[PDB]
């Protein structure tokens, strides 16, 4: 029969960082959830300068001189000089474009590597402290030159957004490093999703490769 | 080209001179700047490779100055020793040294007095006159500093000459400012200013487009911190004084080389205590434009502190505006002297008994760059400048070293491994020849680590086969150049590691040079361009030693 369905996002801690919701009938549907990347750090890794946000938190930092809103008391001109001496992280709207930047570049990018629901062998890879990854060849999605793929892997994950796109999404201060994560064959022939499955997505750059664990889950309430 | 020349103050007064003229517009106007825009609280870093940079040279001058009788500029050691086109280069980094320090103490000091007295100056000349030309020339021109350069101009021309009293007194009262902030800071300021965050990137203020980086020690990361290191160069600039005076000296060259020391590591601990007191009184992007100490002060409720500072700032940017004016004639008349700038230069004035002309023309010229351009940008054509010197003084070290005492083909064998126990004429052209492979390796590797820094970060083949190749080859040149016998000459003061420290100050100042921006590259290039006409248009055929 029809429920209220909801796809949920949820950061490391299992908490609902973003979710979408439809009357439909159980396992039928399949949207492109569509969570922030900044949305599965809050209260993620010290990294991602979010460790202390609660989800749905609105974005921090302070707006770009350049946004729509045009200049005001405190604004930063950040987001218009250079990025390469930012670290790509969440807590303000030049260090989302730098994070925009890194996950969108040929060279570099973001890699998603299976959890829970891995099998016996990639469970060899690590634990959730590495990101369900401690070693190479353990991703199954992500934006790389390499461009990983798994027929088991139950999701896909890739930049919603392009970088002009994003560009000027953060230059207004709001969240802009938005991920598609589209459910593959064998995913949608799961059912566990109401127990919820979890990934590890890792940054693809020169350095320890910073990372967080998010997940993916499903409820249903009477319609 | 290569003609050669044919040939009291105690020590802690020549420690005062050094300490006098580097103390200044460095401390007082620009450490709030670097902290502001190039670096943050990792300014007090970007001192301390400016300082070590400003060592490195500083021991090659002792050895410089130790192989001349005479005491002098580094022109002077350069045409002794080394040719004539060379001292003509360094010659000519010197003038522009001492013009443009002129320049921007000047308009560091105008800008101070203006400030102390409610910007009424500043105000007039934006009301009055605007270049209109605000990315390359100066958006207010600063008369009251064409004013001041004019009114010290004149007490030169007509035979004021250093009072060494009034010196060590203003010395004094700036050291003891600079003790005070330090302890300010120490006791206002707080850790907490070294740590901030993004909910921390708010200015109270109404100011806008502030760059608030990525917070904590190091916000704009350690390109940031090498850049700010490259303008506080500036700030250690100044220490050449105690040899450009050339009054007698009770052990001219052991007390010369121990005095430029001392003075770099005495400013060297100013700056760091400064620095550090003023990012932590005050965030480093809240730093007040105009007076980034007074606002601090402000900022922690001490505004009346405000009056002090004024007071050693004004000591300390005048003792420094002078020590650059006065050096800034003799120069000249000595380029004029030997037939390399004009004679008339040379000319001396009977009822002064002074070069008025080369006086006149060079406060002048300093006017002029004062009127029309920014305080950072004539710092950074200084800095240029001065660390061009410097590199080619390191040179003249690491080459006179091996070089026979003075009036192609070769052998694998006699480069790599040499078995004579003193110099030759065929270790000599390998010592030179090496020199100059290594300075332009030197120049390529810093070229690559700067512009090409992205490429190696990205990995590209061509970027870091180029890097390996060029420092594998650096090392390889450095070697020869250890195979080598060096000259058995006694020497008063030696570079303790000649074969590798002078190679590290080259490179360290040429990476510096590298961090500057592209105008201050131009105007530079432009400047050498007019030397080097001058030179090969007059230089050559009316040089004395013709
Ligand atoms: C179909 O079901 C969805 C989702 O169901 C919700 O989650 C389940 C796990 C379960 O707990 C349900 O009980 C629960 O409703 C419904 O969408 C949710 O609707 C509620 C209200 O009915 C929203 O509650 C919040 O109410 C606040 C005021 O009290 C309001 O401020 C909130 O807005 C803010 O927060 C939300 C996230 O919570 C954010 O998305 C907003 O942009 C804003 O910041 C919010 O309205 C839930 O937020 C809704 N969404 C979720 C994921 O819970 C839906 O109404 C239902 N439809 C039908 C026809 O039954
Ligand atoms: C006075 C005697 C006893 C000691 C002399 C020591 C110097 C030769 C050392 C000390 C610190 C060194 C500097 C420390 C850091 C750097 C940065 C380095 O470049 C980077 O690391 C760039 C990184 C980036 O791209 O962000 C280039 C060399 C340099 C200038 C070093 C050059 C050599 C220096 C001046
Ligand atoms: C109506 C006009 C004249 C108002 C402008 C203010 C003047 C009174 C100022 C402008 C320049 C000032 C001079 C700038 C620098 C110095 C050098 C200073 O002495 C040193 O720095 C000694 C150190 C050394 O010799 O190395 C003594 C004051 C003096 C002459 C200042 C005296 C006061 C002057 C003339
Ligand atoms: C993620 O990508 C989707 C797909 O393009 C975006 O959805 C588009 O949104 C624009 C403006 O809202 C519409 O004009 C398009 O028709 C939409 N396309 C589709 C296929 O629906 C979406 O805006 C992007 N961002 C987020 C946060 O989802
Ligand atoms: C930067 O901001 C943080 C948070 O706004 C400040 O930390 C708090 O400061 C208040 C003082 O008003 C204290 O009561 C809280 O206990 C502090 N909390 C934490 C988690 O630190 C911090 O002091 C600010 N730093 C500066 C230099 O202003
Ligand atoms: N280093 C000097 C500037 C150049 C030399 C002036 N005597 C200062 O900081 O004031």
């Amino acid at each position: 029969q029809v429920y209220n369905i909801t796809w949920e996002v949820t950061n490391g801690d299992r908490e609902t960082v973003w979710a979408i919701s439809g009357n439909h009938p159980l396992w039928t549907w399949w949207p492109v959830l569509t969570p922030d990347l900044c949305m599965l750090a809050l209260s993620g890794p010290p990294h991602w300068g979010l460790e202390y946000q609660a989800p749905y938190s609105s974005p921090p930092g302070p707006p770009c001189c350049s946004g729509s809103s045009g200049s005001s008391a405190g604004c930063s001109r950040d987001c218009d000089e250079p990025l390469t001496s930012l670290t790509p992280r969440c807590n303000t709207a030049w260090n989302r474009l730098k994070l925009d930047q890194v996950t969108h570049k040929s060279s570099e990018g973001f890699y998603v590597c299976p959890g829970s629901h891995r099998p016996r062998e990639a469970k060899s890879c690590g634990g959730p402290d590495s990101f369900y990854c401690a070693s190479w060849g353990c991703e199954t999605t992500g934006r790389v030159y390499w461009k990983p793929s798994s027929s088991w892997d139950y999701i896909t994950v890739d930049n919603n957004l392009t970088t002009s796109q994003a560009v000027q999404v953060c230059k207004d201060n709001k969240w802009c490093n938005p991920l598609a994560i589209q459910f593959t064959n064998a995913g949608k022939q799961v059912t566990s999703w109401t127990t919820g499955h979890y990934w590890g997505l890792r940054l693809y750059v020169s350095g320890r490769d910073p990372g967080l664990t998010f997940g993916i889950r499903l409820r249903y309430q009477n319609l | 080209m290569l003609r050669r020349k044919v040939v009291c103050l105690n020590t802690y007064d020549l420690v005062a001179l050094g300490v006098g003229s580097t103390l200044g517009a460095g401390v007082y106007v620009l450490a709030g700047a670097v902290a502001r825009e190039n670096a943050g609280p990792a300014i007090v870093i970007s001192f301390l490779i400016a300082a070590l940079a400003s060592v490195l040279a500083g021991l090659c001058y002792g050895e410089f100055g130790a192989r001349v009788p005479k005491t002098g500029s580094a022109y002077l050691y350069s045409y002794v020793t080394v040719g004539e086109l060379w001292a003509f280069i360094t010659g000519w980094n010197l003038i522009l040294s001492y013009i443009i320090g002129t320049s921007s103490v000047a308009r560091a000091w105008s800008a101070t007095f203006d400030e102390l007295i409610g910007k009424p100056i500043g105000e007039f000349s934006r009301q009055h006159m605007a270049l209109n030309a605000p990315g390359v020339l100066a958006q207010t021109p600063d008369i009251f500093a064409v004013i001041i350069i004019i009114i010290l101009t004149g007490l030169l021309t007509l035979g004021v000459k250093e009072s060494a009293m009034v010196n060590k007194i203003f010395t004094c009262i700036n050291v003891l400012v600079l003790c005070f902030i330090v302890v300010s800071g120490f006791v206002k300021g707080s850790i907490k200013n070294w740590q901030l965050t993004e909910k921390n990137f708010s200015c109270n203020n109404n100011d806008t487009n502030v760059k608030y980086g990525e917070g904590g020690f190091m916000p704009f990361g350690f390109s940031g911190v090498l850049s700010g290191a490259a303008t506080c160069f500036y700030a250690f600039v100044g220490f050449d004084c105690i040899a450009t005076t050339g009054e007698e000296v009770k052990n001219p060259q052991k007390a010369i080389p121990v005095g430029i020391v001392a003075s770099l590591l005495i400013c060297f601990i100013a700056y760091f205590g400064v620095s550090a007191a003023l990012t932590l009184m005050m965030p480093y992007f809240c730093l007040d434009i105009d007076s980034p100490l007074p606002g601090a002060f402000k900022h922690q409720g001490w505004e009346e502190a405000k009056y002090a500072v004024a007071i050693g700032s004004l000591c300390a940017l005048s003792t420094s505006l002078l020590g650059s004016m006065f050096p800034m004639p003799r120069v000249i008349y000595a380029m004029a002297e030997d037939g390399l700038l004009f004679k008339f230069l040379a000319k001396i004035n009977n009822r002064t008994k002074t070069p008025v002309i080369a006086t006149v023309t060079s406060g002048a010229i300093a006017a002029v760059m004062a009127f029309l351009f920014e305080l950072k940008d004539l710092v950074d054509l200084m800095s240029i400048g001065t660390l061009l010197a410097y590199s080619l003084v390191a040179a003249c070290v690491l080459v006179l070293r091996y070089q026979p005492e003075q009036p192609e083909k070769f052998s694998l064998k006699s480069i790599l491994s040499p078995k004579n126990v003193e110099p030759s004429k065929f270790s000599g052209l390998i010592v030179n020849i090496s020199a100059g492979l290594l300075a332009a390796l030197i120049i390529t590797v810093c070229i690559v680590a700067v512009l090409g820094r992205e490429a190696l970060a990205e990995g590209t083949l061509w970027a870091v086969f180029v890097m390996t190749g060029s420092v594998l080859l650096c090392m390889l040149v450095t070697g020869i150049i250890w195979r080598q016998p060096e000259s058995k000459t006694k020497l008063s003061f030696k570079v303790p590691f000649v074969p590798v420290l002078p190679v590290l100050s080259i490179f360290v100042n040429i990476y510096l040079m590298m961090q500057l921006d592209q105008g201050t590259w131009v105007r530079f290039a432009v400047w050498m361009l007019i030397g080097f006409t001058i030179y090969f248009g007059y230089g050559i055929w009316h040089s004395e030693e013709a």
